[PDB]
């Protein structure tokens, strides 16, 4: 699960 | 280059590139567009912005493999196997910083200096921060604090703006929070700033909700439910 | 271009670039390999395979995606949004076209000729089938008859060998056979041959699995069931 | 389902 970037 | 193109015809062909999947294709198209001259509008910053992402999210992934292969290559008891990871892992490096460098070039030259609207400013900042950051992902050297400091500072004037002028629950303000969270979480060593700020816009938006029409609930709840996976993740 | 490094380093290059899904840079690096004039190795074929195979399969997809648009905007009662798509198009078609050319030169300068053993000659000659067979895939004019023929000459070849040298398990034999399947379905409008093709070749397989190891059992078994969902589609 | 090469 890699962290969320947008 | 791509000089000689009309520019609504650069942008046509960067919308069939994006249905073709040929991001390189389109983040091309986007530049010669933004070198006509002309500022960009929502939809076209965001075909850029889009084109960009892609490109290097294929440049950075392809990087973080490499990248540890090569730190395996180096812990006790690896066979030498001579320069070829590094070489390689160096040359995906180059180019991926040159990416960084032409459209942090497209913002500098005159993206940002034109952008007047709190809309428009804030969006180019935040991808002003974003490619110093990836910068920052591979820099090792003399200049790694200030490339660290450049996407702190662009990713800060951003915030400013967007706190004052746009809403809490505006897409590109949850956005700009997400990527400055994850800038402080893992490049800035500032987990406890990248929680506390993943947390306060995501309460500061909840709370801003209620205003929303059914469209503009689900475009900010999507980004929402990001800053809640960063939580999850580092909590 | 390649020509300064040495073949072991492109040969470990490729390999890396594989693991991180870089495979213009991986077909790079084999062209390089190849171009150092010695002969490949089964796996060193399986990597230049590998490798264009990618790239050209970014590129047909994408080109597939633009033609169906291309074709409807020519249909009636579509705007007329002037000649992008099609030029578009024809940028992408024009740069699948050079892969398939590249590849092509390859195997004619030298591959082919210096190929002695079956599983090399053949392997080069299904190659050669199958960019012949992406060539006619965008085949439109003058040419489209010879291109077609020149795909099916190839895959007959390696057909006539492959059937005199090699089991029926054999992967290679079963991968040429199904694209030329495929080849006779789409492309020489031959659908009844294409059936007959799959259906023979599947059940010569079928009947020597016994003479195989587990591991080869599962290798044969594999292709196997990729001519079998194409019997399944076309029945 | 596309038919299947490879
Ligand atoms: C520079 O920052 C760009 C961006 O990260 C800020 C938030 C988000 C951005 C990119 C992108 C164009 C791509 C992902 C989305 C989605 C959330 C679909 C969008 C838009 O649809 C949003 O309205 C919005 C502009
Ligand atoms: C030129 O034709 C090449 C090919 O289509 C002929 C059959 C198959 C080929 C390609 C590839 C290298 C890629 C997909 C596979 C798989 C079936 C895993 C392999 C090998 O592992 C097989 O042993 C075999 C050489
Ligand atoms: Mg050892
Ligand atoms: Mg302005
Ligand atoms: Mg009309
Ligand atoms: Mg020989």
């Amino acid at each position: 699960k890699r962290r969320k970037s947008v | 280059a791509m000089g000689s193109m009309e520019r609504a015809s650069l942008i046509q062909k960067a919308k069939l590139a994006e249905q073709a999947e040929r991001y390189e294709d389109m983040a091309a198209f986007m530049k010669g567009a933004v070198e006509k001259g002309e500022e960009l509008s929502v939809e076209e910053r965001n075909l850029l912005s889009v084109a960009y992402k892609n490109v290097v999210g294929g440049q950075r992934a392809a990087w973080r493999v490499l990248s540890s292969i090569e730190q395996k290559s180096n812990e006790e008891g690896s066979e030498e196997k001579g320069p070829e990871v590094r070489e390689y892992r160096e040359k995906v490096e180059t180019e991926l910083q040159g990416v960084c460098d032409t459209v942090l070039g497209l913002l500098d030259s005159h993206l940002i200096k034109e952008a007047g609207d709190a809309e428009s400013r804030v969006f180019y900042l935040k991808m002003k921060g974003d490619y110093y950051r990836y910068l920052a992902e591979v820099a090792t050297g003399d200049d790694k604090k200030r490339i660290i400091d450049s996407a702190r500072s662009a990713y800060q004037e951003a915030m400013d703006i967007s706190k004052k002028e746009m809403p809490p629950t505006h897409p590109i303000r949850l956005g700009l929070a997400l990527n400055f969270s994850v800038f402080h979480y893992e490049i800035a060593n500032s987990p406890e700033e990248a929680i506390s700020l993943a947390k306060t816009t995501f309460d500061e938006a909840m709370a801003d909700l209620h205003t929303l029409s059914e469209d503009s609930y689900k475009d900010s709840t999507l980004i929402m439910q990001l800053l809640r996976d960063n939580l999850t993740l580092w909590t």
